[PDB]
């Protein structure tokens, strides 16, 4: 019914079926986990030119070896990303090593529903001893390992396209172009560098911004 | 007796519904309509008829009555309206 | 929610219903005379099975503060217990002021836990307070939601309207001696159905010497020659 | 229907309705079976996959060397129960250095889940638990429903279309005590395979196995670890 | 009811608590039970419906041991019944820790009944959906047996029954002549009464959980030896 | 509801030729407050017929039967 | 609305919840009578025992709150026992805080204050049990009081509670209006004949349980079968 | 279960707070006028039943601090607790800083507490709006009006009562800054009170007025007693008679 | 029971100046002269008769057999020769009419005459003048045209294309074999919406028009809100194919109310009957349903889908030029001033809609007529701004 805790008469409590469909109002984001690394592509969707593009960010580095892409209420995603950073730093401080992306996703999932549930979906991606990994976490405190995931308003179409354009033995160079051509097909405008953000994951590199308006070398090919 | 049901079109059902609907209009089957059939999971036969309806409306909007070889425009209008049905 | 609540646009509907409840039926007149204050009320027990020396309507909160009330006696008990505790706390804090009339205003003000923190359901009793430790008497009324009114003469019963009309027509006045209790009994008589007797009518008096609940002997003495 | 709105309220016809709805949370979940033996307890869980790109999610959760659980239902308040059971088993380890017997753990879980069924504003834990443990009295399989009424079972299954698996287990439960490890695991695999529609079939990627035995601590077998058990499937979808 | 039967804190227009009036219905619907005070002890007995043969030997047993000499035979919503059994165990342990010795059955029943009444008094919490007999024996106080309804109070019972068929059991219970019959024949007779009550006429096969307390067990409420009471079940069958 | 018929006793018993016979099954639970003077009052004992009544009613039952 | 559903003041200026809770006392099918006398105070209530499988030893509605105060309860038995336990706790706590034993009027006042707190607020509900407590008080003679689910504590000489409480009160009003003091034979006989006229079963000396507190003999004597039988024989003479 | 309304509107309005603020206009009548070397408050005595004794010595005007005084126009139940809290805040500031609290800071604290009351929790908004007159070292004589919305305003001539619109219109028409003095401010206040109270020739009992003046390094808050008030009334009556007859 | 009405009125609304001038004078003289000549024509034709032929063969055969006494009753059924007529007080007659029979005008459920005595139908009253049960075609084909509203060129072109896909070029998608009755979903600020009507009059220049505004949350057990509109659009197909303007009920009557069950039964009935009628696979006809609202958010997902309800159109606020045009249109009838104070009233204005423009124009004339009566009141230059303030925009205590 309307109660955040009461179950539905059929099978599954409501108001969490309502929180999950908040990536619908959220913006599109796609991530590919390849053997080379993890490619995280989002779109900023600036509404007015006066707003600084640097201000609007959907991808934030939780740590040097974990990057996260939000899709939904950026307000709730700020809290979730802050908790992810705090948990990663606490684990590193306790055990003097790099917390696994799976463990970070598990902690975020534990904190997701414990207050009305958070209405954001995160795409965690980072390197670990088990190679590069990517996880799709969902507002209803549920996380799943994924290799090529899409999320946002057009999650269905983007995921369907990714399902047939992805192959198990791809590299970063093909992954970025596939994600960008998909994004261009999903969005309304073109994939200008001021509107598209990209995040790369490397086994021997920290996850930095994609070349910062010198990334046109990856959109001119598109 | 004999309670039966369906209303669950799979890929083969959806593409056959595409074929019978494409029997109408000025379309032909050289279009890769299997791609759109994959793109809509369980889109009834009602929405397939709507999608063929939309493809006709896009052809007249372009003012080209041709639709046998108008396949790229067929695919474009079908995909954009599938986007709008899912999210408008 | 858990306080005095239910206030719509320009109204206090729950408080108004509480005031409809305190309309009651116990007249409980009060008169502020020059020498002191008289709080008289009607104890019309159902049948003769009940007792009149068992329960009382007039309660001495402290040495010279007396209290009478209206409908919802069970609420009135808790209220008078709270008032006794509050007066005792004030006297303990400000030690030995013999605080009655410099406290009657203060105890009436501290009757804010009375209603301003209603307790989900507001109290359903309006109470008259008398004190005379200032060289002058004091009669105050606290209602289920308001505050001190500082009356000179009023009633809070089923016929409180015509009781107050009787009080003003009979000229509560200012030169009246302490024995305006005759006029208080007359005002009760108007809102009384029966041959009122000593146990039927309970009255307390608060003069400058102190407060005292008149025993049935003096109540019957006053009721004689009426 | 008014009386079905809240957990606290009681239906005039008898039992309350919110708890009855809570059991539909475990009905609406991927199937899982769990069977005892003379010496081993085996859980066969259907790892339900979102899409071919995404993984098949995680089932058969790990609790301790001698206890392992399989969830079926609302995954949110299921990792919570897993944390509670892990914490209780570790508390027992810490206090008297012995594995917490499974029956006491199940009683603790039932008591813990009973309170939300009576406290206002608290939804019942709509999670179906198939606890496999090896205490000193041989293997044990327990089913915990959101109604907080646990059960002991020779072989029980929960999930979508789990009634067919229940019937197969019942018909073959006579020959369960005297079965080799692989034989019992194949019994469970046949039981789970009978659950999904004929189009679906067992794969190394969509199944998980939890085995606990006298000398074998609880182990979660999957694709490479499952393939030796998956051989000799006797496929009749 | 309609409007007044939503929370236990809401009295009926006639002055009744419909939440408990409905909680009694769950006990009326669940499987039955019986407890008889024999001459020197108390004998319990409960039929339990094996809803599926997938279950092992008798589990989630309607009988419970709340203390060394005290046993609880419960019927109704079984999870809340187990929680209440845990409450009773904690109460007995606390009494033993504070006042020493063993908790008298009348006081234990009174305390658990007061706790149940506390749970039915308020609004946020709901009345317990279970009714149970507490049976105990000691040399000093003989054998006592108190039955607690989902909202009512403990009452001394020579013989009591609860659950699906209370009247049908009670008729033959009152037919039986207690107060002079030893606990052995009472064990035979309680199984006889349970088998007289319908078991498979509309339901599945039922298991016979029977309990003991008495001088034959020097207190020490324990489940009857089922291997040797299978013959008692056989006599019940005849 | 029986007390309602009880206070009906002032239904002009002088004027009205109305009586009320209470054919209960067992007089065990009959609200003994309803057997005081002014209540139903009189009770006549009827039980299972004795041997004499049994043979008499067998005779009258066999009366219509001529064999 | 919810004026008649929660403990809130009605728009007409009434409190319907306690008005219902009082009728709750009438519900349950029982009556009790209390008669104060010249020197003693005796109370009697019927003992409705359905079937003899119950223990007539413990089905009582009268209790000792302390060594000199005895109560009789009317209404729902669970709330009755809760209020009896509360009264016993209050008596013990008073004896601990203040050396002298708690006067019966003060105990009734405290119980009425608890009930008034219950009718205040909205989380809890009033207890549907009216308690008549008696006891000998020095410089006061026998004392009888009644606390009700509202918080109005009063009642004296002759007071009754239960289903047919009005008829008993009317008869006792007739008796007390007849100006003659009752000794420790007339008080008991008056109570017995009052309850018998209320419910004419002629009161076989097993279906009532009478409590007595005299002045020369304190304590709450729950008179045995022999004593009630002797009083009944003396009355019906 | 019942839940209170501290929420918005489909448009985005706090209609509960708005209704309370409008209800403040209903019942009560106070006005504050600021002049040089003296600031004064005028209050309308609503109930003048002859059966009172007037021993509280003040009903609308409340002395809240050595250097300030307020006047409520809302429900008296909230008015009492709000005045107590205001005095407590002022005296807490005096304890902390050993200096009389500036009027603006006091008003900001009170409006903060009212904003909290309308902001969080299932608590009713404080249905009371009150004026404040006071003097400080920084700004001298100041007048402030705060509504239950918690949005106070620094005024110099305002009314808060039932006919507050008519009273403020009369003020605007016959208000002159700078030239205004204490005596002319009293004349204006009595004139506007006579305008807003329908019964002409207002009795000194139905009007309660208090003036704050600055003596030699000390703030004196004198409530004008009956004789002084009716002498002001007599002077006003003389002025009215002269003005009417001279035409 | 209703097919058409005699449209012999609205004599040439195109009075070009609409202001008193010689041209408008001369146009009216031509209008009146023609009225004189038409009346003279018909009167001379009816008076100077073509021929005098007996009793026009009327009184000889039919009139006498019809008889003097008559009574009227509804006609119920038709059979090959007789006719089945339900006359007054529930009488039923099976008679063959042969005198003055007009079978086309007879029709079931129509008022016919009964000659008494030998009760036989003898005539019919085609007027009848009581088809008053549900009347929505009374305002059909409104006279408002494109020129009444300006500055909305993009929307006018869009709606015109969406509704001139039929009528004009129907073979276009007849060959494309789709026949989509998609209709148009109109957005727009609440300050507009009767323009959602004004832009609808562009299509109302062709065929008729039906309106359902406010309707109800069809609590009616039969429902039949959209179902009766379905019958009325069927009547529209019988007539010239009309459009259905359901502004504000596509919003409230079809709300994206997000509860599922126990929801006033409109969510069960109204939305489900709306998409059945909006799907071309169920009902034919050139009827185009214009769903106009001011709350785009409450678009139900069934209404959201362009697959069944295509041609989403957004109505924006007027721009500077649009404000100039609408102010020109509304003040054209009143001759605002000779100084033409046009741009000062709109240059700094923002969020001003058509209803506000009409209101300020009317109030400007009202204030001038109040006391400033000066024909083209020289005060109008600033009084137009005086009444363009007019307060009344929005008012809500302070909250600031
Ligand atoms: N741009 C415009 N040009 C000419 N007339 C207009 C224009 N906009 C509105 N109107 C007229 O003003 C009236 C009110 O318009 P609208 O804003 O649609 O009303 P509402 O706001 O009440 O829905 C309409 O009947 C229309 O005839």
């Amino acid at each position: 019914d309307r109660g955040v805790n009461t179950f539905s008469p059929e099978g599954r409590l409501f108001q969490v079926e309502y929180a999950i469909e908040a990536i619908k109002l959220g913006s599109t984001a796609i991530g590919i986990q390849t053997s080379e690394g993890v490619c995280l592509a989002v779109e900023k969707r600036i509404t007015s030119p006066l707003m600084e593009p640097s201000s609007i960010e959907k991808i934030v580095e939780i740590d040097a070896h974990i990057g996260c892409a939000m899709s939904g209420l950026i307000a709730d995603a700020k809290t979730l990303i802050d908790k992810a950073r705090v948990e990663t730093q606490n684990h590193w401080f306790t055990y003097n090593e790099t917390m696994t992306v799976e463990s970070v996703t598990q902690a975020v999932s534990n904190l997701a529903l414990q207050s009305r549930p958070f209405g954001v979906a995160l795409l965690f991606g980072g390197v670990d001893e088990k190679g590069p990994q990517l996880f799709h976490m969902d507002p209803s405190g549920t996380f799943v390992q994924c290799d090529a995931r899409a999320i946002g308003s057009a999650s269905e179409g983007a995921q369907s396209s990714l399902q047939e354009v992805y192959h198990k033995s791809m590299t970063l160079k093909e992954a970025i172009k596939s994600s960008l051509i998909i994004l261009k097909q999903v969005m309304e405008e073109k994939l200008n560098a001021t509107n598209i953000e990209l995040a790369t994951v490397q086994p021997g590199q920290n996850f930095h911004m994609f070349t910062k308006e010198e990334l046109e070398e990856v959109i001119k090919d598109i | 007796d004999r309670k039966i049901e369906f209303s669950l079109p799979d890929l083969e059902g959806r593409t056959h519904i595409f074929k019978i609907h494409a029997r109408s209009m000025s379309v032909e089957r050289d279009i890769r309509f299997e791609l759109l059939a994959r793109l809509c999971p369980n889109s009834t036969g009602a929405e397939i008829r709507s999608v063929c309806t939309e493809a006709g409306m896009f052809a007249i909007r372009a003012r080209r009555k041709i639709a046998t070889e108008k396949d790229f425009l067929e695919a474009v209008n079908k995909v954009i309206k599938s986007y709008a049905k899912f999210s408008a | 929610f858990s306080l005095t609540t239910f206030s719509p646009s320009g109204k206090l509907v729950q408080i108004e219903y509480a005031l409809a409840a305190v309309a009651g039926g116990a007249p409980s007149v009060g008169i502020k005379a020059a020498n002191g204050v008289v709080l008289a009320t009607e104890k019309k027990q159902k049948s003769i099975l009940y007792d009149e020396r068992s329960v009382h309507k007039v309660e001495p909160i402290t040495k010279h503060i007396g209290l009478v009330y209206s409908g919802m006696g069970p609420d009135y008990r808790v209220l008078v217990h709270r008032a006794r505790k509050l007066a005792q706390q004030y006297y303990l804090v400000y030690q030995e002021p013999i605080p009655t009339a410099q406290l009657v205003q203060r105890v009436a003000s501290v009757m804010q836990e009375y209603t301003q923190s209603g307790g989900v359901r507001p109290f359903g009793v309006s109470l008259l307070i008398c004190g005379w430790n200032e060289g002058r008497p004091y009669l105050f009324q606290s209602d289920p939601s308001g505050a001190y009114f500082a009356w000179k003469a009023t009633a809070m019963g089923k016929n409180y309207v015509n009781g107050k009309t009787f009080l003003e027509k009979r000229y509560n006045e200012d030169l009246e001696l302490e024995d305006a209790i005759h006029t208080a009994i007359l005002t009760l008589k108007e809102s009384f159905e029966g041959q009122m007797t000593e146990d039927n009518i309970e009255v307390g008096i608060c003069n400058e010497a102190g407060f005292r609940r008149l025993t049935p002997t003096e109540v019957k003495d006053y009721l004689a020659a009426i | 229907n008014q009386y079905d709105n809240d957990v606290t309220v009681w239906s005039p016809q008898g039992r309350i309705h919110q708890i009855e709805y809570a059991m539909e949370a475990v009905k609406q979940g991927s199937a899982t079976v769990g069977l005892k033996s003379k010496t081993h307890a085996v859980l066969v869980a259907l790892k339900r996959a979102q899409s071919e790109l995404a993984a098949h999610q995680k089932k058969i959760l790990h609790v301790d060397n001698h206890i392992g659980i399989s969830i079926a239902g609302l995954t949110a308040d299921a990792r919570l129960l897993c944390n509670f059971m892990r914490q209780e088993c570790l508390d027992s380890r810490f206090v008297f250095d012995r594995p917490l017997p499974v029956s006491r753990l199940v009683s603790l879980i039932g008591s813990k889940t009973q309170i939300p069924t009576q406290r206002y504003g608290r939804r019942p834990y709509g999670v179906g638990l198939l606890i496999a443990g090896y205490d000193d009295m041989g293997p044990h399989i327990f089913q915990t429903c959101p109604s907080a009424n646990y059960f002991d079972c020779r072989a029980m299954s929960i999930g979508a279309r789990s009634q067919s698996a229940r019937t197969y287990l019942e018909r073959h439960m006579s020959e369960f005590m005297e079965c080799n490890l692989n034989e019992l695991v194949k019994h469970g695999l046949r039981a789970l395979r009978e659950t999904l529609p004929a189009e679906q079939d067992l794969t190394t990627k969509n199944v998980s196995i939890g085995i606990v035995g006298k000398d074998l601590e609880f182990t979660i077998y999957d694709d490479d670890d499952v393939s030796p058990f998956l051989e000799g499937l006797e496929e009749r979808p | 009811g309609t409007g007044y039967d939503l929370s236990a804190s809401t009295f009926s227009p006639d002055g009744r608590v419909f939440q408990v009036e409905y909680a009694m219905k769950a006990v009326e619907n669940s499987s039955t039970a019986i407890g008889i005070r024999c001459k020197d002890g108390v004998v319990f007995g409960v039929e339990k419906l094996v809803l599926s043969k997938l279950y092992e030997e008798g589990s989630n047993k309607r009988l419970f041991n709340v203390d060394r000499h005290v046993g609880m035979a419960v019927a109704g919503l079984l999870a809340d019944a187990r929680s209440l059994a845990d409450i009773a165990r904690e109460e007995a342990s606390n009494f033993r820790s504070n006042f020493g010795y063993n908790i008298p059955l009348k006081h234990l029943a009174d305390r658990v009944a007061m706790y149940v009444h506390a749970y039915t008094l308020y609004s946020a919490v709901r009345p317990f959906g279970c009714s149970f007999m507490l049976g105990s024996y000691s040399v000093n106080d003989g054998a006592q047996l108190y039955m607690i309804d989902p909202s009512g109070v403990s009452y001394g019972y020579w013989g009591c029954a609860i659950g699906k068929a209370r009247q049908a059991a009670k008729t033959e219970i009152e037919k039986l002549q207690m107060k002079e019959m030893t606990c052995r024949d009472i064990v035979k007779e309680v199984a006889k009464i349970i088998y007289i009550v319908h078991d498979e006429v509309k339901d599945k096969a039922f298991e016979l959980e029977l309990s003991w307390v008495g001088e034959l067990t020097n207190g020490r409420h324990e489940i009857v030896p089922k291997d040797i009471r299978e013959e008692a079940e056989k006599y019940a069958k005849e | 509801t029986l007390m309602e018929l009880l206070n009906q006793m002032d239904g002009f018993d002088t004027l009205h030729r109305v009586k009320m016979i209470m054919a209960t099954n067992r007089p065990d639970t009959l609200d003994p407050a309803l057997l005081r003077p002014g209540r139903l009052d009189r009770k006549i004992h009827i039980d299972l017929p004795n041997e004499q009544a049994r043979l008499d009613i067998l005779k009258i039952h066999a009366g219509p039967i001529t064999k | 609305g919810f004026d008649r559903h929660i403990t809130i003041f009605s728009p007409e200026g009434r409190l319907y919840q306690v008005e219902y809770a009082f009728k709750a006392i009438n519900q349950g099918g029982l009556t009790s009578v209390a008669v104060r006398g010249k020197d003693c105070a005796v109370i009697v209530t019927q003992k409705k025992v359905p079937d003899k499988l119950l223990d007539s030893s413990t089905v009582t509605h009268l209790f000792k709150i302390t060594e000199n105060i005895g109560c009789v309860m009317t209404g729902m038995t669970a709330d009755s026992r809760s209020q009896v336990q509360r009264a016993r706790y209050e008596a013990a706590n008073w004896k601990y805080k203040y050396g002298y034993e708690i006067p019966v009027d003060m105990l009734c006042k405290r119980i009425a204050d608890i009930s008034q707190v219950y009718t205040q607020n909205a989380e809890m509900r009033p207890l549907g049990c009216c308690m008549i407590l008696i006891g000998i008080d020095e410089e006061q003679g026998p004392q009888v009081y009644k606390c009700d689910p509202a918080g109005y504590y009063c009642g004296f000489k002759a007071t009754a509670a239960g289903v047919k409480q009005t008829e008993s009160t009317s008869f006792l009003e007739k008796k007390v209006k007849k100006k003659f003091d009752w000794t420790f034979e007339q008080t008991v006989e008056t109570a017995i004949t009052c309850l018998s006229t209320v419910l004419s079963i002629d009161f076989k000396p097993s279906e009532i349980e009478v409590g007595v507190v005299t002045v020369e003999n304190p304590k709450f004597r729950i008179l045995t079968e022999a004593e009630i039988d002797a009083h009944l024989v003396a009355l019906a003479e | 279960y019942d839940s209170r309304t501290t929420i918005f509107s489909p448009e985005g309005r706090l209609y509960q707070v708005e209704y309370a603020m409008e209800a403040i206009g209903h019942a009560g009548t106070c006005l504050g006028i600021l002049a040089n070397d003296g600031v004064l408050l005028a209050a309308e005595r609503r109930n003048i039943h002859k059966l009172l004794d007037e021993v509280f010595f003040s009903e609308k005007i409340y002395k809240l601090n050595e250097d300030m005084a307020c006047s409520v126009a809302g429900i008296t139940s909230d008015a009492n607790v709000l005045t107590n809290e205001l005095r407590l805040i002022a005296q807490r500031y005096l304890l902390q800083y050993q200096e009389p609290i500036p009027c603006e800071q006091l008003v900001t604290a009170l409006c903060d507490i009212k904003q909290a009351y309308t902001q969080f929790g299932g608590k009713r908004p404080f249905g009371v709006s009150l004026l404040y007159i006071g003097w400080d070292k920084h700004y001298g004589f100041q007048l402030y009006q705060s509504d239950p919305s918690g949005n106070y305003g620094g005024w110099k001539a305002t009314c808060i009562g039932n006919n507050s619109a008519a009273a403020v219109s009369m003020l605007k028409q016959d208000y002159k800054e700078g030239e205004m003095t204490l005596k002319s401010a009293l004349a204006l206040a009595i004139k506007v009170l006579n305008k807003t109270m329908d019964v002409s020739k207002l009795s000194a009992e139905k009007v309660e007025i208090a003036t704050l003046t600055r003596e030699n390094g000390k703030t004196v808050i004198r409530v004008l007693k009956q004789k002084e008030v009716e002498q002001l009334i007599k002077k006003h009556e003389e002025e009215e008679a002269k003005a009417e007859r001279e035409k | 029971k209703k097919t058409k009405g005699p449209d012999a009125a609205s004599k040439l609304p195109l009075v070009t100046p609409h202001t008193q001038c010689r041209l408008k004078l001369l146009k009216l003289e031509r209008i009146k002269d023609y009225l004189l000549m038409e009346e003279e024509f018909i009167r001379n034709q009816e008076q100077m008769k073509p021929l005098e032929e007996k009793q026009e063969e009327e009184r000889s055969k039919v009139d006498d057999l019809r008889g003097t006494p008559m009574s009227v009753g509804t006609l119920e059924e038709i059979i090959d020769d007789h006719a089945i007529v339900s006359t007054s007080v529930g009488s039923e007659h099976y008679v063959s009419i042969l005198s003055f029979v007009d079978k086309d005008l007879l029709e079931p459920g129509c008022s016919v005459l009964l000659n008494h005595k030998v009760h036989a139908v003898i005539g019919v009253l085609m007027d009848d003048t009581d088809p008053l049960v549900t009347v929505m075609k009374v305002e059909k084909a409104p006279q408002e045209t494109y020129a009444d509203i300006g500055g909305l060129d993009n929307q006018i072109q869009e709606i015109k294309e969406s509704v001139e896909l039929p009528l004009t070029h129907p073979e276009y998608y007849e060959e494309m074999g789709i026949k989509p009755p998609k209709g148009v979903i109109l957005y727009g600020p609440p300050g507009t919406g009767k323009t959602l009507l004004a832009k609808a009059v562009a299509n109302q220049t062709s065929a008729t028009f039906l309106r359902v505004v406010g309707s109800e949350l069809i609590q009616k057990y039969l429902g039949d809100g959209p179902k009766l509109v379905r019958e009325l659009f069927r009547v529209a197909e019988e007539h010239a194919p009309s459009i259905v303007f359901i502004d504000e009920i596509d919003a409230i009557g079809t709300k994206r109310y997000d509860s599922n069950s126990g929801g006033e039964r409109e969510i069960q009935r109204t939305m489900l009957e709306l998409l059945n009628q909006l799907d071309g696979f169920d009902s034919r006809g050139d009827v185009k349903v214009i769903m106009a609202t001011n709350r785009i958010e409450t678009l139900d997902p069934a209404l959201i889908r362009p697959g069944r309800i295509d041609r989403k159109i957004e109505f924006p606020l007027p721009d500077e030029k649009t404000k100039k045009r609408i102010f020109q249109i509304h003040t054209s009838r009143m001759t605002l001033a000779d100084d033409v104070t046009l741009d000062d009233l709109i240059m700094a204005k923002d969020d001003l809609s058509g209803a506000d423009i009409k209101a300020i124009c009317t109030e400007a004339g009202l204030m001038a007529l109040r006391e400033r009566r000066m024909k083209v009141t020289n005060e109008d230059f600033k009084k137009s701004k005086e009444n363009v303030l007019y307060k009344k925009q929005e008012g809500t205590p302070e909250g600031l």
